[PDB]
């Protein structure tokens, strides 16, 4: 409607003012088009949707060769090596009850070597020779055939895998940051949404896309198209989810469809008030989504007609040979390596050709009992031990339902107590 | 193999011109019921549809309904409309509507196949941290080593040893005992454990890939995919199925064909054949599985039956409705 | 080896590919289509064209490619960084010259004794820089499709 | 989600608890090395 | 009229993001594996550190 | 120790019937067919075609 002169333009006003019989098109079911003429039960649904720009496919990193295990596991392989090597060192260096003492080769320096050389698989020029001593070395190959038979049991794929990365993945964490862009029609339906939005998500979103510079909202959709695709997946779009389908679905093939429809509306044949036709109209839409034409005609010129060819595409898979670039972080940290052991070697040499003492240690032992005794004590009585999402004082205790403890919160847990 | 020119059609004269299944077929039947016959060739080449808006028989059915030519032993499909206009014998070969694709040329494995889980630029810069390795164990342990010298027994030539070992997992008698020699030799056997473990796990997956066996492997298949062009003989039974076909996964194959363009229709099977032939397996043609048998038998063997047949149809002896002979070709 | 690897770092037939050559260096007008995909000898500073008719012209490598379709991750632009400043073939070669001064200098300046220890390890780190050269070089030509 | 909701992370509490155990082995074995000392003058 | 004013204002979305998603008794967690290569965690392991 | 000659229709069914201990191998040895009969001049004779 024109506001004052109140005439209905478009196809609501070819049907009012008698020029067509019926408006087989995209027309949203809205309140103030029912009135004036009949709609028919919508032949098809749609929503607001959030387009964001196809991210490029993550490579995998420098460093991932230590990928198939969980950065837990590498904590813990290397608490396990430096625990074993005190315990080899221990138990092969009593005062066996002057040659005795200096019979196990096993001082802390060799024990280091001989865990490393048993993890690594190769074997070491050393051995435990003695009953003690070999339990220890016993279990270490246990150890060892178990963690390394997990760890290369897949490790071809992990080194050739790549993940598409949302960085979006509905409309609760594009509210959440402010470093990729909003954006919606400058006069549409869609921003009309978003004043009367009682939601505070989407009232969130309103405050944000009114004072933006520069403006968020583009005047057409194909601008808003190429809006997305020109700021590199710095920009989010909203639209109705059946022009987003569509667009994802022609080249360059460079969009991507993201999160759940925000609302849900409705596209409908319309009909003039009191058309003969408009019963008929109404069945032959029940009809056809009964039998499954709605559901062909739109599985045809969405997806079928489809320059892009998303599935088939997708759906081939390959096996290939490791690249350099798959492996390049191992050969970073053998060439680091090399350039670390000359220079290990030259600062040792300067230093011989250039003050150990008992009471020193001594010294050295007791501050470090403290300091041993200080960290765990601190560890285990104070609370900011895992920073995970949990239960706050919101609804703490499970007073009232409905409540969702605000959906949920940051929280620093501990040995006993959680707080947030 | 159905009719053919006989090599020395220019030598013979009359029937003895031409030779095949047919041929054989039609003097077989023609010594059981007693009649002379005199063999022709449809001119256009088609074997036989209405027009549209026209609504007149072309082909070899259309000789037949208008009166043109006698019996048909022809490789003639056995279909509703056709059943309509003339009479067809019981069927003498049972057949289906088969899909013919390009073989895919197998690449052989080489005689250096094992060197595939790596590519080759990731072997020469093995071999180079082999000898940057072996080099720096050298530098480091016979570094005035404070007689000095004797002491550790890394020489370069021993420390190429010691790197072959650990490389190719076998170990070794000596071993570094200074501490930047523990480093070398601790850093490059990290590095073999990923490479020779890399190379395992990856070796694996060569070993045990089935192969790319079929991009098609079924009619579905081709339904989903618009990358591989479909089309049929023009005029033909083939044709007419998908035209007429409520199957959905047909009517998917009919939406196709009639809107794409260049025509993926062809006038002859002779020149579907070659098109499946010159797409580099773009191109996939719907043909009667008899045909595509004998196609596929033959050389230059490069095409491919995927799937099971469409259907199930004949081919059948055709006379003009309420023919004098109809009878004894049953 | 001092020769050989100025040579290597002077000269820019490192690489053959189907490069983007001088005509499709701008996209100056339409339909140019790079004579489809015409074969290129890349180097590690210059790609220049060959075996055509627009053969003999050069161009400097956008390391860092254009307004492409990518979010810079700090992996990706470290290892650009690297290898458009080239600073480990760069590396190599003074490390080879600072050897040559090392071998020079020791008949000259002679019973100073560790000259030819030192020498030693300049022509050991000269060939580390070389392969960590090779490899950032070969783990960035990637942005090569090979679909 | 695929380990990516709950993003759990460690505080610096866990760590101290890490070294707390990594001095707690560097004095277990200066300790052993007392005793060897210690033999070393008790013997000679 | 009134179901489409209910639906514009979104009173129907109001009262579906009320009732079927307040109760929230279990977390289901129904993806479970979307991604294929997971790595391995602790809990897959841990008997060997035992 | 046995293989028995029969028609393809019945040992497909029989393969499809437990306990599942039966198996068709091979093609078919000749090629017939079962149709619907009537009598001669009967007129259902042209719409049963
Ligand atoms: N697949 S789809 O989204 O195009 C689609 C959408 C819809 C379909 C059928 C299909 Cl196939 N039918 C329904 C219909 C069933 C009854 C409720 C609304 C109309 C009458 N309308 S809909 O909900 O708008
Ligand atoms: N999100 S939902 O399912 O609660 C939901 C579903 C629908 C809503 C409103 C909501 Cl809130 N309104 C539409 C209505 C608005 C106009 C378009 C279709 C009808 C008329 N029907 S629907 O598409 O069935
Ligand atoms: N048997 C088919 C061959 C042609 C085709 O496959 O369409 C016919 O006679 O019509």
């Amino acid at each position: 409607r024109d506001a004052d002169t109140k005439i209905w333009n478009g196809m609501v006003g070819e049907l009012v003012y008698g020029k067509a019989d019926i408006a087989i098109a995209p027309l949203t079911i809205t309140l103030v088009r029912e009135e004036v003429i009949d709609f028919s039960k919508p032949f098809m649904s749609l929503g607001i949707s959030i387009m964001i720009k196809k991210p490029q496919k993550s490579k995998p990193g420098v460093f991932s060769f230590l990928d198939p295990l969980a950065y837990e596991i590498w904590m813990c392989i290397v608490f396990a090596y430096i625990g074993v090597s005190v315990v080899l060192f221990l138990v092969s260096r009593f005062s066996p009850y002057q040659s005795s003492e200096s019979t196990n080769e096993f001082g802390i320096f060799n024990s280091l070597w001989f865990s490393l050389g048993a993890f690594m698989q190769q074997g070491c020029d050393i051995s435990p020779r003695s009953l003690s001593g070999r339990i220890v070395g016993g279990v270490w190959w246990f150890f060892t055939l178990i963690i390394i038979s997990s760890y290369t049991a897949n490790l071809a794929a992990f080194l050739t895998v790549e993940r598409m990365v949302s960085p979006i993945e509905s409309a609760e964490d594009l509210s959440k940051q402010t470093e990729i862009a909003y954006g919606t029609l400058d006069s549409g339906s869609t921003k009309e949404f978003f004043r009367r939005s009682k939601i505070a998500v989407f009232d969130k979103m309103w405050t944000y896309m009114r004072s933006a510079e520069p403006s968020v909202f583009v005047r057409t959709t194909a601008e808003g198209v190429a809006r997305v695709r020109k700021s590199k997946g710095k920009y989010a779009y909203l639209l109705e989810s059946t022009m987003n389908e569509y667009i994802e679905q022609r080249k360059p093939c460079d969009t991507m469809k993201v999160g759940g429809n925000l609302d849900s509306k409705g596209y409908g044949i319309a009909t003039p008030k009191g058309s003969s036709l408009g019963t008929p109209v109404n069945l032959a839409v029940l009809k056809l989504s009964e039998q499954g034409v709605l559901d062909k005609l739109k599985n045809k010129w969405w997806y079928d007609k489809g320059e892009c060819g998303a599935k088939d595409s997708g759906s081939k898979e390959k096996t290939s040979a490791l690249s350099l670039s798959n492996v390049a972080g191992v050969f970073y940290i053998l060439v680091g390596g090399l350039g670390l052991a000359m220079l290990v070697a030259l600062i040792e040499f300067c230093y011989k050709s250039r003050l150990f003492d008992r009471g020193v240690q001594m010294l050295l032992t007791t501050v470090g009992a403290f300091a041993a005794f200080s960290l765990m004590t601190i560890a285990v009585g104070t609370d900011y031990w895992l920073y995970s999402r949990g239960v706050c004082k919101t609804k703490s205790v499970s007073e009232d339902e409905t409540s969702k403890k605000n959906e949920e919160v940051m929280t620093h847990s501990g040995l006993w107590r959680t707080c947030c | 193999p159905y009719v053919m020119m006989k090599k020395n059609h220019e030598m013979l004269e009359g029937n003895e011109r031409y030779e095949g299944y047919c041929v054989d077929l039609a003097a077989e039947i023609a010594k059981h019921c007693g009649f002379k016959y005199k063999l022709t060739i449809v001119g256009d080449g088609k074997y036989g549809a209405r027009d549209a808006d026209t609504k007149i028989w072309n082909g070899m059915v259309g000789e037949l309904v208008y009166g043109k030519a006698d019996i048909a032993i022809a490789p003639l499909t056995i279909t509703l409309v056709r059943e309509e206009v003339i009479d067809f014998s019981k069927p003498f070969m049972s057949l289906g509507i088969s899909i013919m694709i390009k073989k895919p040329q197998k690449s052989k494995p080489g005689v250096f196949s094992f060197l595939d889980p790596l590519a080759y630029e990731i072997w020469m810069c093995i071999v180079f941290a082999y000898i940057g390795v072996s080099v720096v164990l050298f530098l480091v342990s016979r570094f005035s080593p404070y007689s000095s010298e004797s002491t550790n027994e890394f020489g370069i030539f021993n420390s190429l040893w010691f790197s072959l070992g650990a490389f190719m997992q076998q170990g070794c008698d000596i071993s570094p005992r200074s501490l930047s020699g523990r480093i070398v030799g601790g850093v490059w056997w990290f590095f073999t454990l990923i490479i020779i473990s890399s190379y395992t796990a990856n070796l694996a997956a060569f070993l045990t890939v089935e192969r790319m066996v079929s991009p098609i492997e079924s009619a579905e298949d081709l339904s989903k995919q618009t990358e591989i062009a479909y089309g049929t003989l023009d005029s033909g039974s083939t044709k007419e199925f998908f035209r007429r076909s409520k199957i959905a996964v047909f009517d998917k194959m009919w939406t196709y064909m009639r809107s794409a363009e260049p025509s993926v229709f062809v006038r002859t099977t002779a020149e579907g054949v070659a098109r499946v032939r010159k797409s580099k397996g773009k191109y996939a043609y719907l043909l009667e599985s008899t045909m595509n048998e004998y196609i596929e038998q033959r050389k230059p063997c490069d095409t491919m039956k995927v799937g099971g047949n469409l259907d199930s149809k004949g081919y059948g002896i055709a006379t003009p409705k309420g023919s004098s002979l109809g009878t004894p070709v049953n | 080896a001092f020769s050989l690897m100025t040579i290597a770092v002077g000269t820019d037939y490192w690489l053959y590919s189907r490069g983007v050559c001088k005509t499709k260096s701008v996209s100056e007008d339409e339909t140019s289509k790079k004579n489809e995909e015409v074969m290129t000898h890349s180097g590690l500073w210059r790609t220049c064209c060959l075996e055509g008719n627009f053969k003999g012209l050069c161009k400097q490598i956008d390391h860092f490619p254009e307004d492409a379709d990518y979010e810079a991750d700090t992996a990706e632009y470290f290892l650009r960084a690297v290898r458009a400043s080239s600073i480990f073939p760069i590396l190599s070669v003074i490390l080879l010259f600072m050897g040559g001064l090392c071998i020079a200098a020791s008949e000259f300046y002679k019973t100073r004794h560790n000259i030819i220890l030192s020498a030693g390890i300049f022509f050991v780190s000269a060939g580390l820089s070389n392969i960590i050269g090779i490899i950032v070089y070969i783990s960035a030509n990637a942005g090569d499709p090979s679909k | 989600s695929d380990s990516k909701k709950n993003s759990y992370s460690y505080g610096w509490s866990f760590y101290f608890g890490a070294l707390s155990f990594i001095i707690a082995e560097m004095v277990g074995v200066l300790a052993v090395h007392m005793f060897i000392d210690r033999h070393k003058q008790l013997t000679g």
